């Protein structure tokens, strides 16, 4: 097993005098995936700047100047590559997966992209109208609504409060211009990363990207990337009540420490304790993670999940969960409880499931070559470079129950959280009530 | 009547933050005071009343009395 990890093979990484750092894995695989992960988000938005990272997203792939939409798509589809991507609030990537016999090939279309898109000024005023059908879409999934909210109250007043989508008002009205403003802005050698795992050779991507990414940087500028604004954590609560909403959700959630942190690790370790539930699972019998055992047995919540999403500098530590109008408070009592228990008086038995859990899906979470690429994708640009699966073992295969105690708490225990619900909730007591429910009547 | 069984409430936002992230001394001086005298000021003038009207009906009330005492010095001028 550990001889499993160690014969990984290392990643490869090396950046250009013009910025990019072109990284990868190696395998066997016909197949592969490549992609460019821009350190561009939301968070980079302004006022009157935001949602052009989406509206961006939504015509990088209508074509370039080079060739038009119809030929790329037909290119791409007629050589059997995914083409598919993202953009979330400080990271976007454009990632396609093809034979490996494409590595010149797709890496070419990644740079065409990132560099020259159409922009359509007739593609756009479709797109715009798309997004603000897609947008009234994305608006119905509570599931999702209920973070943005979070994240609206969490981080109230600076960039991150801003959801990835931006406000109906700038979908409506962004510039054939802003965009390009966006493009040219943030989309910079510097800030993005091509990264590719499969059956590729190192040496052979470098020249293509080295080919195809024939940037020059002249200023001192252009070599230099901004680090952002800070974000307030602001303990506070919104709610957007709903008693027509079959059920309501709720999420709270702690500042978390920031990508950076070794403590990450511990803390990850924390969330891997009570984990999460939902109704099909099959434990009412549930290992530890009591949180989903008294879940079942008070039938407490439809499902529930935890989560330590973080970012640069920032985070939100915390947990989400969807319960009939009716049994919201029981459940919060009982989770929320389970915080402090989990930082007041966890056991070595519990962690070493935990850590164990968290080994499973710290593997699973390379699964395939998109995957792998995300974590390069990632990795490099969050953390610095890569970290190996060696690595994270001994990070997490280290960390004992009093670590875990002294982490939780010292992120969790009296510290005002930030609680976001939409949904019947008339049920959810007040803030000040789930607030002395951060500190254990020890 | 507990929680959870109150009322059919659809589309209200609210919005408050932890104390400890707000300042409960809070704005005197600005919104504070201000109201206070906006009050003062709203219901003087129909809660005060009677109790004036009191006062008077106390005060003459006891000063004619105090006088009803004190004899006339034409009770006996013979």
């Amino acid at each position: 097993y550990a001889q499993a990890l160690q014969s990984v093979p290392e990643t490869q990484v090396s950046q250009l005098d013009n910025g990019v750092r072109v990284a990868s894995e190696q395998s066997s695989q016909p197949t592969c995936t490549v992609g460019v992960w821009i350190d561009a988000g939301s968070r980079y938005e302004s006022e009157k700047n935001n949602g052009a990272g989406y509206f961006l997203e939504h015509l990088a792939f209508k074509g370039t100047k080079n060739r038009p939409q119809n030929a790329l798509e037909k290119e791409v589809e007629s050589m059997g590559a995914h083409l598919n991507a993202y953009s979330s609030r400080e990271h976007t990537a454009y990632y396609i997966k093809a034979l490996s016999k494409d590595v010149p090939k797709a890496v070419e279309l990644l740079a065409d992209i990132v560099q020259n898109c159409s922009l359509e000024d007739s593609q756009i005023e479709k797109e715009r109208d798309v997004i603000v059908r897609e947008l009234q879409e994305n608006d119905t999934s509570m599931r999702e609504v209920v973070f943005n909210y979070l994240h609206a109250t969490a981080f109230q007043g600076t960039g991150l409060a801003q959801s990835v989508e931006g406000p109906s008002e700038n979908i409506r009205k962004l510039s054939r211009a802003d965009l390009t403003e966006y493009l040219s802005t943030h989309y910079t050698a510097p800030r993005m990363v091509l990264a590719a795992a499969g059956g590729v050779e190192h040496q052979q991507l470098l020249e293509l990207a080295q080919k195809h990414f024939g940037g020059v940087p002249f200023t001192y500028d252009d070599d230099a990337v901004p680090t952002l604004s800070k974000c307030r954590f602001t303990g506070s609560q919104i709610r957007h009540r709903e008693d027509g909403l079959p059920l309501a959700h709720v999420a709270i959630a702690v500042e978390g420490p920031g990508w950076a942190h070794p403590d990450l690790v511990a803390l990850q370790v924390a969330n891997a304790i009570i984990g999460h539930y939902d109704r099909t699972y099959g434990g009412g019998l549930h290992s530890s993670s009591p949180l989903a055992s008294i879940a079942v047995t008070n039938k407490l919540c439809q499902s529930f999940q935890t989560f330590s999403i973080c970012y640069s500098e920032t985070g939100l530590f915390g947990f989400y969960f969807v319960c009939d109008r009716m049994s919201i408070d029981d459940m919060m009592f009982v989770l929320q409880g389970q915080w402090m228990r989990l930082c007041t008086s966890i056991s070595e038995s519990e962690v070493l499931r935990g850590k164990n859990f968290l080994r499973n899906a710290l593997v699973s979470h390379l699964d395939g070559t998109t995957p792998v690429c995300e974590d390069i994708g990632r990795e490099l640009l969050t953390y610095g470079r890569r970290i190996p699966l060696e690595e994270w073992e001994e990070r997490l295969a280290e960390v004992d129950a009093r670590m875990v105690r002294e982490v939780c708490s010292k992120y969790i225990y009296d510290q005002c959280p930030a609680v976001a619900g939409p949904g019947p909730i008339e049920q959810l007591p007040d803030y000040n009530r789930i607030r002395s429910g951060m500190f254990w009547l020890r | 009547r507990q929680f959870g069984h109150l009322t059919r409430v659809r589309h209200l936002i609210t919005y408050s933050l932890s104390p400890f992230e707000q300042r409960p001394f809070p704005h005197y001086f600005s919104k504070g005071v201000p109201n206070v005298w906006r009050r003062l000021r709203a219901c003087i003038l129909r809660v005060a009343p009677p109790f004036l009207a009191f006062y008077l009906l106390y005060t003459w009330g006891t000063q004619e009395f105090e006088k009803s005492k004190r004899k006339n010095p034409a009770a006996y001028v013979n």
